[PDB]
């Protein structure tokens, strides 16, 4: 295994997934977003099996999008994250199981706080200052046990991304074909653009 | 009280007649049928100025060569269309080919009985008889323009013209005489409009009323008002010429 | 274990012509190494003007002859006695067969 | 009030269930029919009206055998009684399979009669419109038995249902009287046509045909089968000379 | 179950259950729909035979089922929660399986077979209810109103009015819309409607409410202060002659 | 309205007709029975009626052996008889099967008892138009009547009748133990248990017997069989030499 | 009385009738006049078929089952839908598992048996048609009468519809000469359409008004319509 | 069949009512009153013991009050037995909803699907309706204190004062009259009960016919107190208000 | 065949009546009378054994039943109805209770069960409601000695003494002149068998009454020795023996 991963920093909540969709033999595209906006704070990063993948993403996003329309109001992140957390699980004893990883970034507009919740395909659920899925943690975690501090800004959090991504890009054996990248913040979820060559 | 599917002792389905009863409310349909096309019109009859007429959809296509329209209680055609729509398409898929427009209106006619709290025979989950009647117009190899006119009662019944609805008696002695072997579709589209005219409680215009034709060439078309509004100017002037 | 396949060797041939058309199969039918029989016919007629034959798997064969001859008796009760044109049985056959698409038969079939 | 013979399972204020004994009206305006029990087997017989010269003679059969030693005959909705051997006939087979032994006699009358009680007990159902006679051969002799629209039945010497069902059961009392040491199968035959001759008259507006079969262990080997040929026409003679 | 027949033909063509499913309709709080050049704007009026009623949390009468379309309704509440539903869950569906939201046209159709279908199946009653549905289709400006009724007919308005008294709004509003002319702007549109409402209402400050609904998902509830110049506004024309 | 006397609802007096009329069938075949507990039997006699000549009498029946051990006699028309009759022998069996001891007399009742009582609660099921008498000399009660009617009600007798005149019956046998001041026939052969309920039988109704007139249950230890027609005629010739 | 046991089917008379199957059995005497009759060499179904319009079709009354058997209908079509349709079933199930032909006489044992059912249960209706079933098997030729009270009977000519009483009557007059017309259809016909004829008022049978139906020793079930029967005019 | 008895539970009257809910509401109208009066700092629910004996444990008794949630409670009016099943269902739906989310249901939401289950015994089914008119009183940290109120057509809507069961025009004109906006809940308990004084079908308002419970944000804590008072609770707050 | 009757058998009535239940509630009425006492260490119940003829075995017929160890119930109105709801009883305590906490349930919660399949008797297609008032005594380690009265809507309320059927309203009367929150259980059973005397015409004994009580731990009814915890059933019924002690000093 896909690129999948996540940091809070102070006000916002980062998550960087990457580009590439790989079927066997070839590099079938290069400009994959594997991602999900559930509600407009609210954002979802999934990686593992081929066609679970977007299926259960877009399952979810349909989900949360109901509830929002129905009780004209945006559940909670972790609201969210324990009901995508329960359908994993239901999942998990199911006849064929969705085998799909997940990473929950969003911002609290109640307490104003990010969140960052990481979510395997078993319904394991914890929250988190960051997160992964498959290898890239074995590479990344012990970067962001370093230069992670709590206060860091969203430019702070950047670079601490760029690290980690560079790290990715030196030991790992798969052409990721870089990451696209998310901020999560008070104002909602943007991208950024610049991080080919930032 | 009494079951859906009843006998009366003139030996007829009570629920069937009492649904013939809610056609002859319905707003007027009548088609032609001609060796160059198959005419279908209707009578929109709008309730106020304030609805927007050409949202009244009682001609509809089923398929490239078979189309149909509706009179009665409308929002009961809407699952037949839809059954028609897939037995059509259905026959296409199993066997590369149309489905004959006898064989698809057999189909719809089926549907028909399928009412009661519990038939035994099969499984006839629906409470009552549709109360909407159908002409079925279409157009295959085997047997040319055709004309079918389908009731609740599950029967159906081919025509050379049949009207249905509210003005259909009166529309039905018009269309006796009116009729012949040598229609051409321009006549059959006059004709149509002629007789729409007479049993209207409104002046009949583009906007109250609709045409449509299936030809082999061109397959299913509803006219849309400008062309229906040219051939009302030229059915005025016909007959002022005397 | 049960194996719910065999084979039943047994080989067909279909030539097209401009006004005509052959189906040709040998009468043979075996089992491994034995003869079953020398003859046993393997190609049919299916009305309208259709010719057919379902090679390999003889029970697999039989069956679905036997139920496309049946598809030929449906579609003149259900249309009106229309011809059943040689692209509508090709269609139809291929319903047949993709309706066992998870337990083939294990039959080659040309019509 | 009233309004207790409108449903089937209800019981009228005297304990009655009015729906059947509605049903006993259309037996009674049904066809003649009878048993007449031997002293190694069973006879059928039955009245077949000629409503037209159009009917093929010797076709529209109804007596019906049920398993291989047992027939039943009936009177009323004849098929309310097709729908009662078919039954019978499930019920045959399914005692067959699993005990291998062909149904006694005594317990085929009750599946029968379990299952005609069993549309006396809702308003969903309605009740049988026939009453049927029926019996044959088992390992410990001959049955005959006849069967009521309420689930009703006995062991009986000899039966009638139908129009004429007094004349029958008149002519049957004579027999049990005048014969304490038991009809044999060829006499029983012989009688079978005369009482049907004598239940005609309750009915002589439209000519008939008559029907024979039966079940014996010597003349028939146990086995139910129906009477034909020679042996018919000698039973139609005996009969026709005996109306005069 | 239970699968009795209760919509059934009557001997002179009528189907009784869905005929009294109106007259509940009738019954049911007045509301109204008009569509402006560029908007289409809903209005409601509120009963008062209680008044002490908490207007934070007690559910109003315009809903919305994406954030494109809105639907009101006049008859029995508790009904039309049912179909609010059933139209919320299919406009998350079509955008599932399609990648588009509903067209407003698919909505009312989707409602419509509902109401329908409860008019031909055993054991159910049809829906005391008819609708009126508004909003713009993905990326049309072109607004669009549409009705249904408890038969399961429907169809698109340049203005409709259902409920109570609306036989005297509808009459208000056939001689003052005009087709060449509808309302060009947002004001004057909202202004036609608390028009019509007022002919039925007789003083409504907190006995009217409006919602305004423009392309691209932008829909808005007005205040009652909001209203409450609109009512102002109104009456002076009155009695400046 | 008037439908509470067609379906098991109640009637504004808080009464359930189609259970009373269910009582009113239970006469129907015009028979009266009765029974009796020995020293260690259980004796049960019921009238035996063969109106048409045509009939074949061995069949003509209203005892019936539920099990090795029980004795069901009914009273009411043939075919709920023989309804209750299969029931309660599919019954007797399985409680067998599942428990591995034999089925009592009374909790056969108590299960009989509570299938009606669900016709009496269900508007689908009608009431049987039955009264059933369950006897057995049970392995640990002794010598055992239990009766159930179409209410769904059950209990335990010391002795019993039913029928037109079950109340002259009735009253007779509580006369003879209010006398004795003992709940049983002190007799040691069923012979004789049998011979007293005949005599009572005989003195209530005001009836003589021939062999043919009568039907016996006789149930002890380990069997419960029915009497022939000869058993019957030597009990009637004993009771003759003693008036 | 009539009033109150007429509501279903499952419900007796006071006399023990059944209304709802007497109503049902109404319809066929309100349908259009069909004859049948046989010889031992063939079996024909003659039927008067009746449009609505002058504009309308004239509604087909002559449905195939089998290469050997087929029948011809009386009152609710749709019906005749229903049990022609199980008859193919039955038909098609004996050549597919016996590869047996079905018997005549055993198309009429089911039926009845399908039509019995319906007159005995809540919630469902009798049916509304008269059946004429002609077949040729291994035991001859044969014609078989449907009534939906569920009584099938075999014969050798008959008439089921509107003044049928007619053809009947001329039938069992005709009886010894037509159970001999071995060997020869178009007499046979012949002898049919003179059948029909004694049931005509309104009008005389035309070409697009007749339709004949033959079966027989090496004659598959076939419908002759138009053009096709206008030799028998 | 059946049929004949069916009453028909969920259909329409000729004017476009629903028969049973009528009929249940006018049910409604003779059970004891139930008031809800919310403040800005809590809500009061009070409830009036419809039939009472010297001899009813008072101590263990409920028949009007039941916890829902922590955060939510119900005062019922109607069948005592029928609010069981539905505050049964309710129980469930809110654990259901913790569960799915980790966080407690929102009043409203509670509250429709209670209003939806109800409605659904009015369109189909053929059931008859619950008899049972329900006040909500709860708090969520989006609306903060709320007033629902339920009846068995299934349909809700929100009070800042209100009174269900019996002699309700009598007590909304006194709510109406008495009510303000800033109230407070000590104010708010006082107006229930006078309300309640004016209003009973019974001599004198004593404690032993009286169950009260108010949802307050105890300012010593900075959560949600749900109390349900006790009978000596009850009569001490009476002796206070000044009814003794 | 098949069940078809899927609609309700209870409706309401234009007044707001379910008649049904005011029906059943009318059956209650004419049933034989039966009380409970709580007294501040017990529960009794009582009623008349009304035999239905002098051969009958009144024994046999139990209208007082056990439920659990710590739990029994009296009625009034029709036995089998009775009957039929005391299986479900046992059953249900344990189905939903015993089998989950390994423990006998509450009395508050058996009866909220009782009340529950009663409830369902007024709603559910196809039945009528039960036509019995039940009355249950019980103990259990958190709420002590606890009486309640269930009634054919499904609705119960706890009572320190009540009656129900024939003699009520009268029976009713009598307690609360003698009923006291400091009754010890002899002085509850010496005012039961007071208040029973005034509804029963014929005889009046220890055959005619059934009475139990809800007391103290039986040992010597447990039928095994060696668990500590286990001290015996609360319940007991008193034999025809020990209700004519107490009625020589009446």
């Amino acid at each position: 295994m896909d690129i999948i991963l996540g940091i809070r920093v102070q006000d916002s909540v980062i998550l960087a997934s990457s580009k590439a969709v790989t079927r066997g033999i070839s590099v079938l595209k290069d400009s994959d977003d594997k991602t999900r906006q559930l509600s407009p704070h609210t954002l979802m990063s999934f990686a593992g099996e081929a066609g679970d993948t977007v299926q259960f993403a877009e399952y979810i996003q349909a989900n949360i999008q109901l509830y929002s329309i129905r009780e004209d109001y945006e559940l909670s992140p972790q609201a969210v994250s324990s009901f995508v957390r329960q359908e994993l699980a239901k999942s998990i004893r199911s006849r064929r199981p969705y085998q799909v990883n997940v990473l929950i970034g969003g911002y609290d507009k109640k307490k104003n706080k990010p969140e960052l919740y990481q979510i395997d395909y078993l319904g394991t659920k914890v929250e988190l200052p960051y997160g992964a899925h498959g290898y890239s943690g074995f590479y990344t975690f012990s970067l962001l046990d370093h230069h992670y501090r709590p206060d860091m800004t969203t430019e702070e959090g950047l670079d601490l991304l760029k690290l980690c991504v560079q790290e990715l890009e030196k030991r790992m054996p798969m052409d990721f074909k870089g990451v696209i990248v998310k901020i999560v913040d008070k104002d909602g979820i943007r991208q950024v653009d610049d991080f080919q060559a930032q | 009280d009494r079951g859906v599917s009843t006998f009366s002792p003139e030996g007829r389905l009570f629920q069937v007649e009492y649904s013939l009863e809610a056609i002859k409310l319905g707003s007027t349909a009548i088609g032609i049928a001609t060796k160059e096309g198959v005419v279908l019109g209707v009578e929109k009859r709008a309730t106020s100025p304030l609805l927007e007429s050409d949202s009244i959809e009682k001609i509809v296509e089923i398929d490239r060569h078979i189309g149909c329209a509706m009179s009665g209680l409308t929002a009961d055609a809407r699952s037949m269309i839809e059954h028609a729509r897939t037995a059509a398409v259905t026959h296409n898929l199993y066997y590369d080919e149309d489905i004959n427009v006898e064989s698809l209106t057999q189909s719809v006619c089926d549907l028909a009985l399928r009412f009661g709290e519990g038939a035994s025979g099969e499984e006839r989950l629906m409470s009552r008889p549709f109360g909407v009647a159908l002409l079925i117009a279409g157009h295959d190899a085997d047997d040319g323009y055709q004309l079918f006119h389908a009731e609740p009662s599950g029967t159906f019944y081919r025509y050379n013209a049949k009207a249905i609805g509210s003005g259909s008696e009166g529309a039905q002695a018009e269309l006796l005489n009116e009729w012949h072997s040598s229609l051409t579709l321009k006549e059959a589209e006059l004709l149509v409009l002629k007789i729409l005219k007479q049993v209207m409680e409104e002046k009949l215009d583009e906007n109250n009323a609709q045409l449509s034709c299936i030809t082999k060439q061109d397959g299913f078309k509803i006219y849309d008002n400008e062309k229906t509004a040219e051939l009302i100017k030229e059915l005025k002037e016909k007959e002022a010429a005397e | 274990q049960f194996n719910p396949y065999g084979d039943n060797g047994g080989t067909i041939l279909g030539i097209a012509g401009e006004d005509f058309a052959v189906l040709a199969g040998d009468t043979r039918n075996i089992t491994d190494y034995s003869i079953n029989s020398r003859y046993e016919p393997k190609v049919f007629d299916c009305g309208d003007n259709i010719v057919m034959s379902a090679n390999g798997f003889a029970a697999d064969g039989d069956a679905l002859v036997k139920r496309f001859k049946n598809s030929v008796k449906w579609y003149h009760f259900d249309h009106n006695d229309k011809k059943l044109s040689i692209n509508s049985a090709a269609r139809n056959i291929q319903h047949l067969l993709y309706g066992k698409r998870f337990f083939p038969y294990y039959v080659h079939t040309i019509i | 009030g009233t309004g207790y013979d409108l449903s089937n399972s209800v019981f009228s204020p005297d304990g009655r269930n009015f729906q059947v004994e509605y049903a006993v009206k259309a037996v009674e305006n049904g066809t003649t029919s009878i048993g007449i029990k031997c002293n190694d087997g069973v006879v059928f017989a039955v009245e077949k009206l000629i409503t037209s010269k159009l009917l093929v003679p010797q076709k529209n059969v109804k007596i019906q055998v049920v398993d291989r030693h047992i027939g039943c005959v009936y009177s009323g909705l004849i098929p309310d009684g097709r729908h009662l051997v078919n039954r019978g006939r499930e019920e045959a087979a399914s005692f067959k399979k699993l005990y291998k032994t062909p149904i006694p006699i005594p317990a085929f009358a009750d599946r029968l009669g379990q299952y005609v009680q069993a549309h006396t007990l809702y308003n969903s159902v309605r009740p049988f419109g026939v009453s049927t006679i029926f019996g044959g051969v088992d390992k410990n002799g001959a049955h005959l038995y006849m069967l009521e629209p309420s689930g009703s039945y006995w062991g009986y010497k000899g039966a009638a249902t139908g129009k004429g069902r007094q004349s029958a059961k008149a002519e049957l009392e004579k027999l049990v009287d005048h014969h304490p040491e038991g009809l044999s199968a060829r006499e029983a035959v012989k009688q079978a046509a005369k009482i049907i001759y004598l239940a005609h008259e309750d009915n002589k507006e439209k000519d008939f045909e008559l029907e024979i079969s039966w079940c014996s262990l010597s003349e028939t080997n146990g086995l139910h089968k129906f009477v034909k040929g020679d042996l018919l026409q000698e039973a139609i003679d005996f009969a026709q000379k005996e109306i005069n | 179950g239970y699968d009795r027949a209760l919509s059934i033909f009557s001997p002179d063509g009528h189907i009784f259950q869905v005929e009294y499913a109106l007259e509940a309709v009738k019954r049911g709080t007045c509301a109204v729909g008009v569509k402006g050049k560029n908007c289409v704007v809903l209005g409601c009026e509120r009963r008062s035979t209680l008044k002490l009623q908490d207007t934070r949390i007690t559910p109003s009468k315009v809903s919305k089922i994406d954030s494109h379309v809105v639907l009101s309704f006049s008859g029995l509440n508790a009904d039309s929660r049912i179909l609010i539903e059933k139209a919320r869950v299919e406009a998350q569906s079509h955008r599932l399986t399609l990648e588009d939201p509903v067209t407003v046209e698919y909505l009312t159709r989707y409602v419509a077979g509902v109401q329908q279908r409860y008019t031909q199946s055993g054991g159910v009653r049809p829906f005391g209810v008819s609708t009126l549905i508004a909003g713009f289709d993905p990326r049309d400006d072109e607004p669009k109103l549409y009705q249904t009724e408890p038969s399961g007919i429907y169809s698109s308005w340049s203005a409709q009015t259902i409920g109570r008294n609306s036989k005297t709004v509808r009459e208000f509003l056939e001689k003052n819309y005009d087709r060449k002319e509808p309302p060009a702007t947002v004001e004057e549109c909202v202004k036609l409607t608390v028009r019509s409402l007022l002919e039925v209402v007789q003083t409504g400050a907190k006995n009217i409410e409006i919602t305004v609904v423009k392309p691209d998902s932008d829909i808005v509830a007005l205040s009652s202060e909001e209203i409450n110049q609109y009512v102002t506004q109104i009456e002076q024309e009155k009695q400046e002659q | 309205a008037g439908y509470d006397r067609h379906i098991t609802i109640f009637s504004p007096e808080g009464r359930l007709y189609q259970v009373e009329y269910a009582f009113k069938a239970t006469n129907q075949t015009n028979i009266n029975s009765l029974a009796v507990r020995g020293k260690d039997c259980t004796v049960v006699i019921s009238q035996k009626k063969v109106p048409d000549k045509l009939l074949d009498p061995t069949t003509v029946s209203y005892i019936f052996c539920i099990s090795r051990t029980i004795g069901m006699v009914v009273n009411g028309p043939i075919p709920d008889a023989r309804n209750a009759a299969l029931r309660a022998k599919a019954e007797a069996a399985e409680f067998r099967y599942k428990y591995g001891y034999d089925m009592p007399c009374d909790v056969l009742a108590k299960r009989m008892a509570n299938l009606s009582q669900i016709y009496t609660q269900r508007a689908y099921m009608r009431p049987l138009g039955v009264i059933l008498t369950f006897v057995s000399v049970d392995e640990e009660l002794g010598p055992s009547i239990y009766k159930t009617d179409p209410a769904g009600y059950y209990v335990g007798y010391k002795a019993t009748a039913t029928g037109p005149k079950q109340q002259e019956i009735t009253t007779n046998l509580e006369n003879h133990f209010k006398k004795s001041k003992i709940d049983h026939i002190n007799e040691e052969s069923w012979e004789k248990v049998v011979e007293f309920a005949i005599t009572h039988m005989i003195d209530a109704l005001g009836t003589e017997f021939s062999k043919n007139d009568l039907e016996v249950g006789v149930a002890t230890k380990d069997k419960f069989f029915t009497l022939s027609a000869e058993n019957i005629e030597e009990r009637l010739v004993a009771i003759a030499e003693q008036d | 009385f009539r009033n109150n046991y007429d509501g279903d089917t499952v419900t007796f008379s006071p006399t023990g009738r059944l209304f709802q199957v007497e109503y049902a059995l109404e319809a066929i005497k309100q349908g259009s006049v069909t004859v049948g009759l046989r010889s031992n060499t063939h079996a024909v179904l003659v039927a008067l078929k009746r449009n609505a319009d002058e504009l309308s079709s004239y509604q087909k009354k002559i449905i195939k089952c089998d290469e050997h058997m087929g029948l011809s209908l009386a009152g609710l079509a749709p019906d005749a839908r229903v049990l022609s349709n199980y008859l193919r079933q039955q038909c098609n199930y004996s050549s597919l598992v016996f590869n047996r032909k079905l018997a005549v006489e055993r198309a009429g044992h089911l039926l009845c048996d399908k039509a019995q059912k319906n007159t005995q249960s809540y919630g469902g209706r009798p049916y509304g048609v008269g059946l004429l079933i002609i077949g040729y098997d291994k035991s001859g030729a044969h014609l078989l009468e449907f009534q939906p009270s569920g009584n099938v009977t075999e014969l050798y000519g008959t008439a089921i519809g509107a003044r049928s009483q007619g053809a009947k009557t001329y039938l069992e007059r005709t009886l010894d000469t037509f159970i001999k017309i071995d060997g020869n259809p178009d007499e046979l016909i012949k002898a049919g359409v003179e059948a029909i004829s004694q049931s005509l008022r309104d009008e005389s049978l035309t070409v697009d008004n007749l339709s004949i139906a033959i079966v027989g020793k090496d004659t598959p079930f076939t419908i002759y319509d138009g053009e096709a029967v206008a030799k028998y005019i | 069949g059946s049929r004949r008895y069916d009453s028909r539970t969920t259909i329409f009257s000729p004017e476009g009512r629903l028969y049973q809910v009528e009929y249940a509401l006018e049910s409604i109208s003779h059970a004891g009153t139930a008031i809800g009066i919310m403040a800005s700092d809590g809500i009061v629910l009070a409830a009036e013991r419809k039939v009472t004996s010297t001899l009813l444990e008072q101590d263990t008794s409920t028949e009007k009050l039941y916890k829902l949630n922590d955060k939510i409670a119900v005062a019922v009016a109607g069948l005592t037995a029928d609010a069981e099943i539905l505050i049964n269902t309710a129980r469930i739906h809110a654990q259901n909803y913790l569960k799915t989310y980790n966080e407690d249901i929102p009043v409203e939401i509670l509250v429709r699907r209670l209003s939806d289950i109800k409605q659904g015994y009015t369109q189909h089914g053929g059931l008859r309706p619950f008899g049972v008119s329900f006040i909500y009183a709860g708090y969520d940290d989006r609306y903060g204190y709320q007033l629902y109120t339920s009846n068995p057509s299934g349909n809700y809507t929100g009070w800042k004062a209100i009174s269900v069961g019996a002699n309700t025009s009598a007590a909304q004109t006194l709510l109406q009259m008495d009510y303000k906006d800033d109230m407070k809940v000590d104010d708010a308990i006082e107006l229930a009960l006078k309300t309640l004084s004016k209003t009973t079908d019974s001599s004198a308002l004593t404690y032993d016919r009286l169950e009260f419970a108010t949802i307050r944000k105890g300012a010593n804590d900075g959560e949600v107190y749900q109390k349900i008072f006790k009978p000596q609770e009850i009569k001490d707050i009476l002796v206070k208000t000044g009814i003794t | 065949m098949t069940d078809r009757y899927s609609f309700s058998l209870t409706t309401f009535s234009p007044s707001g009546k379910l008649g049904q239940i005011d029906y059943a509630l009318t059956a209650v009425k004419q049933g034989v009378t039966s009380l409970g006492i709580k007294a501040t260490n017990g529960v009794v119940i009582a009623t008349e054994k009304k035999s239905s003829s002098p051969l009958a075995m009144s024994e046999t017929l139990s209208k007082v039943s056990l439920l659990t160890p710590d739990i029994g119930a009296v009625y009034s109105g029709m036995g089998p109805d009775y009957r039929v709801l005391v299986d479900k009883s046992r059953k249900v305590a344990h189905t939903s209770y015993k089998r989950i906490y390994g423990e006998y349930p509450p009395t508050k919660l058996l009866v909220s069960e009782v009340a529950k399949i009663m409830q369902e008797a007024t709603q559910s297609g196809g039945v009528r409601p039960f036509g019995v008032s039940l009355l249950i005594a019980g103990h259990d380690e958190f709420n002590g000695f606890s009486l309640y009265q269930v009634d054919p809507s499904g609705s119960y309320f706890p009572w320190k003494a009540t009656a129900i059927g024939k003699g009520s309203v009268a029976a009713k009367t009598f307690l609360e002149k003698r009923w006291n929150d400091e009754l010890e259980l002899e002085d509850a059973i010496h005012i039961a068998l007071l208040t029973l005397k005034e509804s029963v015409e014929g005889e009046f004994n220890g055959d005619t009454i059934e009475l139990a009580i809800i007391g103290d731990e039986n040992p010597d009814l447990l039928g095994y020795t060696g668990i500590p915890t286990d001290k015996g059933p609360r319940f007991r019924k008193l034999t025809s023996q020990e209700i004519n002690d107490r009625l020589e000093a009446l």
